[PDB]
């Protein structure tokens, strides 16, 4: 039992509202404001099949007028980026199974 | 003879005017850094296991 039994289809199914932080270059206040707004807005606009791009013009919409205009966020199951940022700008959090959340204001 | 001290006063005034001051200010934006990061399917699960 505990984590033996536990396999990747049994853990994926036991806990999808899971929160998991992998980098941080933003400030500790401004991060517990975005995180709250994107895991709500993702989980209305997940639909019955989990539209990317539904995702992403919430996620963009709600954070240009919560903080500065030129806000870019992208979602994705694997990806590869190299992305110039202004400084404490950025998050980068993962949702629970294969869902890749990078946003940052540019 | 007509004109007098108590016929003609002779007053002075000015007004205050604040002295001319040339100053300079350069205002430089936030320094904005590359980040490169990459996501896969195990990287993922690994944070999350």
């Amino acid at each position: 039992k505990a984590v033996t039994d536990m396999d990747i289809n049994e853990l994926r199914k036991l806990m999808i509202g899971k929160a998991i932080i992998n980098s941080s270059d933003m400030q500790g206040d401004l991060l517990q404001e975005a995180q709250d707004v994107i895991q709500s807005g993702i989980e209305n606009n997940s639909a019955p099949v989990l539209n990317i791009e539904a995702a992403c013009k919430y996620i963009k919409e709600n954070l240009d007028k919560k903080f500065g205009p030129t806000w870019q966020c992208i979602i994705g199951e694997g990806y590869a980026y190299d992305v110039t940022v202004q400084n404490n700008t950025l998050l980068f959090m993962f949702y629970n199974g294969n869902l890749a959340v990078l946003i940052f204001k540019s | 003879t007509l004109r007098n001290k108590f016929n003609y006063n002779t007053r002075e005034c000015q007004t205050i005017n604040p002295s001319i001051r040339e100053r300079g200010v350069s205002t430089e934006p936030p320094p904005s850094d590359t980040i490169c990061g990459n996501i896969t399917q195990w990287e993922i699960f690994d944070a999350y296991y």
